[PDB]
């Protein structure tokens, strides 16, 4: 699980988390999360432990050792942690919740509190740490972007349509491109001005791509950031180039057959170490995957008894 | 039934209430006895 | 007005208007209706500019000037406005209280007002009875006398529509109110006596049967356990159950006193005497031993409760038995136009409904001969009821003035509220109808399904529910949805039906009467509407609203399970109605029931303005928040926007189609939906 170079790590409401491995998919080692779901799962760049956010909790379990117990249980929190973001250095860790009000978690510091905080007025869906490492971008319920400077403070509010629940939103890490999701299934995508120390940070609307008749569910950039897969509830990964903006390669879960309702939603898109592949997560209970440029199942992950909302994917070397 | 309307007092109730007043009814004609109702019995109880 | 607006230059130019109107036509009601009004828009707004502007001393004196130049024409105005409209003068009458509240302890406004309640006609005051009595202890004394004076007229006409409120003011704890209640009776005794006798017993008999010794020991020791093992509290204990072993000190009234006496008091009497050591010792010992003593007939109510099925008269109140032929009029029966169904007897035997409250069954023979059947609530304020009451009483009024709604038969199905204290009351039972709930349940224990099924699914699929994130919630519901066919409701209505020709006009009353109290109630704000709030007429097919505990949108204020739908929209309601969907006759009714209401704003607005203003009901906004008069400017304004349309959005008014079709979007949305505490169904 640690040692081996990739990681996959999957968890949802059966109160495991199933460290996979892609060359074989077996499951290795199962790990208890008693008391609530995972809302989101993320490696920390050091790959040392990973993260496991749920409710009232931000625990964080080994991945070196096997069969642990977590290391840490960071406590004090209501209404669910929606995210969890990692500072590139390997000290800092932000979260988002339904509290409406984000925060920062010192790992290196003992203090169960933590260090800032920046309130909103509604609940926070979705956190992004920008790649220089200087702002945190701030989605929620009522639309409201927000950048929240982690030097001066300046939030820039920003609202792309009024009244539509922002459900994801990522930046690339070239720091080219934003991109914003919303509960319509639209695709807000942003030009990144070129700013580091003036911390202009200008967002420039470029395209509203019309991506999926129902709710969508995540976005996220490659690291090449040629791709923006975008998942939703209509049981369909989509991935659109980020030159054009078309749709590459749809990647489907459907039944194919019209007598077949609510087979499950889809909400994974976790890019390859170098873009060639795409794990996808379903709500069918089943991880999967994906071929970029094909469109094919290459591998089919299974055995959770329930559905699967979060995954985990470091091929750090 | 022993001069209690069984319907007023709920079923278990009045069982157990008209097995006590029986009791005393009988208690007027012979006080000292050792009295031991039973309510609605098996057949092991009865033997019993 | 409606170009220019309310300002300093429009309000002489607009009564220059007005004046003349009413000169060139005296006899014209709405001439003088609109100039009334007109003058007491512009009373209130040169108060909120004076607290605008003053507040954020010859100011005031020129105020009190500038306001009585204003308040003196619009009291003549509307007393004039009321002979003429005979019939239809709810909204100038209450108008005129307003203004004899706030401002009629000056001797001008005083004058003006003796002057109406001369020339007024005394019928027009029993509409709005329960308004006076609320003020019946004002502080200011001009006003207070005035107010007497009157209720002594009314009393001697038509004294059977006041015995019953003053009644319970009488009995009132504060000692104003009670005082003031009992100098009013003390002048109605010489007319009649025998009303005052006769109300007074069967008031005082009436709650004896509401609440029990039992039941009160019940919920008493309830909430000193709550307050001692929970909060740590023993003063506030001790304050908990010394009122009802000063009950006890009355001793027994009726043979059901005596045998709990015989029971239990002597226990409680026994605890009493740890509780006393307590009070001059400070031990724990002491006060363990009144706890055993407390829990033991604690315990042994908690296995009684359940058998008291049903109350004799001859045991609970003999006093009850005994009355005979009445002169005591049926509650909320009396109308000056009708002959008095005064009450012939009471039925001996109490039906006990098994719920959580446990009501009681009442029932009343009248002289006319139709037994009258009553439901006897105890420990459940009933004041708001029957303020809600006289708005669903507007309403009707308004919908049958318009032809449309007439035409369409558009109306509220109302029952009778009377209360007997600030605890119990008298509601009206209203007969051949059935909870959803229970219609539902037996539905599916026929068809032997399982009527927890939808939960079960969701469960099942998703063991953590209640924590899941709001995406989570959606996806759960959804299926849960898509897995159930919801078509209980329509399919019981077509079985119970006996013939398709009644079925139709049963469908047709249900779907009109439900779109006209979806306006309503989200006007009101009425919440909590769980699917036993809300009953169904087994015959008309009408739906019936109950239990309007939550107003004013306190449900989305509560941090605990906020409610986000504004009505009860639910899927099965709309597959119940016409295959098509809301799209039929429930968005057309919708839209005249609207359209009604937001010409009619001025009626509607005042009626609403008296009683959330009133001191005895800011009790449930105080309680609601986390001053007093801030919170309930507040309310008001968001009902005002609502009627007006620009509730969605302050900047941009929205017309009545548009805020219709807004309105049906947030109700029946999925991400709303799932948020809604499960006990409110929103799968059903």
């Amino acid at each position: 699980v640690g040692s081996d170079p990739v990681i996959l790590a999957t968890a949802g409401y059966d109160h495991t988390v199933r460290f996979w491995q892609a060359h074989s998919g077996i499951c290795t080692r199962t790990v208890q999360h008693q008391d609530s779901q995972v809302n989101a799962l993320e490696v920390t760049p050091d790959r040392s432990m990973i993260a496991a956010a749920g409710y009232q909790h931000i625990r964080m379990y080994d991945l070196n050792s096997n069969n642990p117990n977590p290391i840490i249980s960071y406590d004090g929190v209501n209404k669910n942690i929606a995210s969890v973001g990692f500072h590139e250095d390997g000290r800092w860790m932000y979260t988002g919740g339904e509290d409406c009000t984000a925060r920062i978690w010192d790992l290196r510091s003992r203090n169960l509190q933590c260090q800032r905080i920046f309130q909103v007025n509604a609940p926070i869906n979705c956190v992004c740490l920008h790649p220089n490492q200087a702002e945190l971008i701030v989605g929620d319920q009522s639309g409201a972007i927000h950048i929240w400077d982690l030097k001066t403070d300046h939030n820039e509010q920003l609202i792309p349509e009024p009244e539509v629940s922002i459900t994801s939103a990522h930046i690339d890490p070239d720091a080219s491109y934003m991109a914003a999701v919303n509960s319509t299934g639209n695709c807000y995508v942003w030009n990144l001005t070129g700013g580091i120390g003036d911390e202009v940070t200008q967002l420039i609307p470029k395209t509203k791509i019309p991506a999926h008749t129902r709710y969508a569910l995540q976005c996220r950039f490659s690291p090449d950031s040629t791709l923006l897969a975008t998942c939703s509830a209509d049981q369909t990964c989509k991935i659109w180039r980020t030159s054009n903006f078309s749709l590459m390669t749809e990647l489907s879960i459907k039944s194919g057959n019209p007598g077949e309702s609510s087979r499950g939603w889809m909400w994974g898109c976790a890019f390859s170490g170098d873009s060639q592949y795409i794990v996808t997560a379903s709500s069918d209970n089943l991880a999967r995957l994906w071929c970029v440029e094909t469109g094919e199942i290459k591998r089919e992950y299974g055995g959770h008894q329930k559905a699967v909302v979060c995954l985990a994917f470091n091929d750090s070397v | 039934e022993c001069w209690i309307d069984p319907l007023s007092m709920g079923p278990q109730k009045a069982l157990e209430t008209i097995g006590a007043n029986l009791q005393k009814q009988y208690e007027n004609w012979q006080p000292r006895a050792r009295y031991k109702q039973s309510l609605d019995p098996t057949v092991d109880e009865v033997k019993k | 007005l409606n170009l220019q607006g309310i300002n300093e230059s429009t309000i002489p130019k607009v009564l220059q208007y007005y004046s003349a109107a009413t000169e060139h036509d005296r006899s014209w009601y709405k001439a003088w209706h609109a100039w009334a009004v007109m003058n007491f828009e512009a009373v209130l707004h040169y108060k909120h500019q004076n607290q605008a502007r003053d507040e954020k001393k010859k100011v005031t004196e020129d105020l009190s000037k500038t306001l009585l130049m204003y308040t003196v024409p619009a009291v003549q105005g509307f007393f004039r406005s009321i002979s003429l409209s005979r019939g239809n003068n709810l909204q100038d009458t209450l108008r005129v209280l307003t203004l004899w509240f706030d401002y009629g302890h000056w001797p001008d406004v005083n004058e003006a007002l003796v002057e109406g309640v001369k020339a007024i006609q005394i019928d027009t005051w029993l509409q709005v009875i329960p308004q006076l009595i609320a003020r019946i202890d004002t502080p200011r004394p001009l006003v207070g006398r005035l107010i007497h004076q009157l209720l002594t007229d009314i009393g001697r006409y038509h004294p059977q529509a006041l015995i019953y409120p003053l009644t319970v003011a009488s009995k009132s704890t504060t000692t104003a109110r009670h005082n003031a209640a009992n100098k009013i009776l003390k002048n109605m005794c010489e007319h009649s006596n025998t009303l005052v006798q006769q109300a007074m017993m069967v008031s005082e008999e009436l709650i004896r049967v509401a609440i029990l010794w039992h039941e009160m020991w019940h919920e008493g020791l309830e909430e000193a356990s709550r307050l001692y093992f929970g909060e740590r509290n023993v003063k506030g204990m001790f304050e908990v159950l010394e009122p009802l072993h000063a009950m006890m000190e009355r001793g027994p009234q009726t043979l059901k006193e005596t045998s709990f006496n015989q029971a239990y008091g002597r226990d409680l009497m026994e605890a009493q005497e740890w509780c006393r050591k307590y009070m001059k010792s400070g031990n724990v010992k002491d006060l363990t031993q009144a706890w055993d003593l407390y829990y033991h007939v604690f315990r042994r109510i908690s296995k009684q409760l359940p058998q008291l099925t049903s109350l004799e008269l001859q045991y609970v109140s003999p006093k009850l038995l005994m009355c005979r032929d009445l002169e005591l009029a049926v509650p909320g029966t009396y109308d000056p136009n009708q002959p008095i169904i005064r009450i012939q007897s009471i039925a001996p035997s109490l039906q006990v409904i098994t719920s959580k409250q446990r009501p009681r069954k009442l029932t009343l023979m009248g002289s006319n001969g139709h037994e009258f059947v009553f439901l006897l609530k105890g420990h459940e304020d009933l004041r708001q009821d029957e303020r809600v009451m006289q708005l669903f009483g507007l309403v009707n009024t308004l919908l049958a003035n318009d032809p449309t709604s007439l035409r369409k038969n558009l109306s509220i199905q109302r029952y009778a509220v009377i209360p007997l204290s600030t605890n119990s009351g008298l509601i009206g039972w209203v007969p051949h109808c059935d909870t959803l709930h229970a219609l539902i349940r037996d539905y599916r224990e026929k068809k032997k399904i399982l009527l927890n099924i939808e939960h079960r699914i969701m469960l099942r699929m998703a063991p953590d529910y209640d924590h899941l994130t709001l995406m989570q919630k959606v996806e759960v519901f959804e299926h849960a949805v898509n897995n159930t066919a919801g078509d209980d409701l329509a399919k019981l209505l077509w079985l119970k039906s006996p013939s398709s020709e009644v079925w139709f006009d049963r469908r047709t009353n249900y779907t009109r009467s439900l779109a006209v109290m979806s306006m309503v109630g989200y006007i009101l704000g009425l919440g909590d509407r769980h699917p036993s709030n809300l009953m169904l007429d087994r015959l008309s097919g009408k739906i019936l609203h109950i239990d309007f505990g939550d107003c004013f949108e306190v449900a989305m204020t509560r941090e605990k399970f906020p409610e986000k739908i504004p009505f009860r929209l639910t899927r099965m309601l709309t597959n119940a109605m016409e295959v098509t969907g809301l799209d039929g006759n429930y968005r057309i009714t919708c839209h005249t029931v609207m359209e009604v209401l937001r010409e009619h704003k001025d009626s509607v607005m005042a009626v609403l303005e008296a009683f959330v203003y009133d001191p005895l009901l800011n009790w449930r906004l105080m309680d609601t928040n986390t001053a007093l008069n801030k919170k309930a400017i507040q309310i008001i304004n968001r009902v005002r926007d609502k009627l007006t349309g620009r509730d969605f959005s302050h900047d941009d008014t929205l017309d009545v189609p548009t805020q219709v079709e807004l309105l049906i979007k947030q109700a029946t949305s999925h991400e709303n939906l799932c948020q809604c505490y499960i006990g409110w169904c929103p799968f059903w």
